[PDB]
């Protein structure tokens, strides 16, 4: 689970 | 969609100017030494902070909400260095000599020596500056070139033909909103497209500066210098 | 004393259609991982004085200061040797072809350790220039804004100040160039200027390559897997 | 430098 991916939808 | 498309060259400058992040200031406490630990460590905790105003900007470019995460992912893994770098460019333009990292952190040649490998893209940077006060770079031609760093940097490495050529029609855009903004300056139409491959030619220069310090900052991960934030571990997994 | 500057639009792309290397061959006839880098850096290595004497033709290089020009090549070399390439396998989806009896496909890149990534990125571009159907005298102009764009920032008095500015003045030419073609072949304003930048904002894809392929090179040479010969040896150690 | 050499020839 990237960091990335999660604060492009936070 | 086309809400992106269906922008006017002005709607289009203004929605970039508007996304803009703010300008953070550094953790820097200057009654301590400077160590190539201490600045590694101030740089990328600055930085850190700042990737996370990146992804909100980000998604306030037209066009960029309009691909899915994937791609949004690999677009912002791919050119963050530059972006953040483009903006530390733009910062220091009229600090000759001298690169604003943050209002309360402002460095020179000398200083980058403080930590091996980092004074050559001191070097570089510093001259890319240079040439943007040379060039008198004006900001809404800097969110512009921001917002193509992002788009296109990636574009090559993804392809999903159609999420491509999307990705295409708002670079156009882009480049129109550009010349637009040159007509309006009242350049002509010579100086116009001169100016258009002056910009588009520094870019490239970005592109090499980005490629040498995501170099450098993995030698620093290497050699156990500064502990980096598992998100920036992310970025830098990202380049190989 | 400047009389590149001089030059007619049709005067210069008839110039530099004139200068083109010619299209080296391998002597190539089981793949090892050092049989075939050993293949690709002799090849290489052959390419690199043909470009030389292509570098003294472009018109205004040879008003260059000899330190000057040696930069400017060591700089843009791996780039210049990988537009060429791109061109060469435009016709040829899928496949590099560096020799016209050496075509790789995008699987025998696997044979040398990480070299796949980068086979990947070159099928990439050609297929972008390929799908942008790219026309030969705008790729002689490519070519030609690669060598002179890639090392002038790195300058680094008053004099050495001039060769910068004569040196965009040439390059400010090319555009001038590269878009007379496309006035040439009917493109409206909008389509000139929009493929100007389509065709620039690639030439950033190119460096990212010759940066990656340069690492790659590297660390070739440093596990000893085939022997670089000595201008090879050169060109690579300029970027460390 | 091989290539100081290749230049002026
Ligand atoms: C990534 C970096 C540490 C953080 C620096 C940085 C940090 C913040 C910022 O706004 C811009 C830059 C530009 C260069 C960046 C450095 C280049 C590289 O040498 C390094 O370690
Ligand atoms: C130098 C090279 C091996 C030889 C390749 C090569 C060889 C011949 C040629 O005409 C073009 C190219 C383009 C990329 C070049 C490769 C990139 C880099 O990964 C490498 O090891």
């Amino acid at each position: 689970h990237k960091i990335l991916h999660r604060l492009l939808q936070d | 969609n086309s809400l992106a498309l269906s922008l006017t060259a002005d709607q289009m400058v203004s929605a970039l100017l508007d996304a803009e992040p703010p300008i953070l200031y550094s953790e820097y406490d200057p009654t301590r030494p400077f160590s190539e630990a201490s600045m590694m460590g101030l740089l990328t905790n600055l930085a850190d902070r700042e990737l996370v105003h990146m992804i909100n900007w980000a998604k306030r470019v037209p066009g960029f909400v309009d691909l899915t995460l994937h791609d949004q992912v690999h677009l912002l893994e791919c050119a963050w260095l530059e972006i953040l770098m483009i903006g530390l460019v733009w910062r220091s333009m009229e600090h000759p000599g001298k690169l604003l990292f943050a209002p309360n952190l402002l460095l020179d040649r000398n200083q980058g020596k403080c930590v091996e490998g980092m004074v050559e893209i001191f070097d570089m940077l510093l001259a890319t500056s240079s040439r943007f006060r040379m060039m008198n770079l004006q900001g809404e031609e800097f969110v512009c070139l921001k917002s193509i760093i992002l788009l296109n940097s990636g574009v090559y490495t993804f392809l999903s033909l159609e999420e491509k050529d999307h990705i295409h029609r708002v670079l156009d855009k882009i480049t129109d909103t550009l010349i637009h903004l040159m007509a309006k300056a009242g350049l002509t139409l010579q100086q116009q497209h001169q100016r258009l491959a002056q910009l588009l030619l520094i870019l490239s220069h970005i592109r090499h500066m980005s490629n040498k310090g995501m170099e450098h900052l993995y030698s620093m991960k290497c050699k156990n210098v500064v502990p980096l934030s598992d998100l920036l571990l992310e970025m830098l997994d990202a380049h190989r």
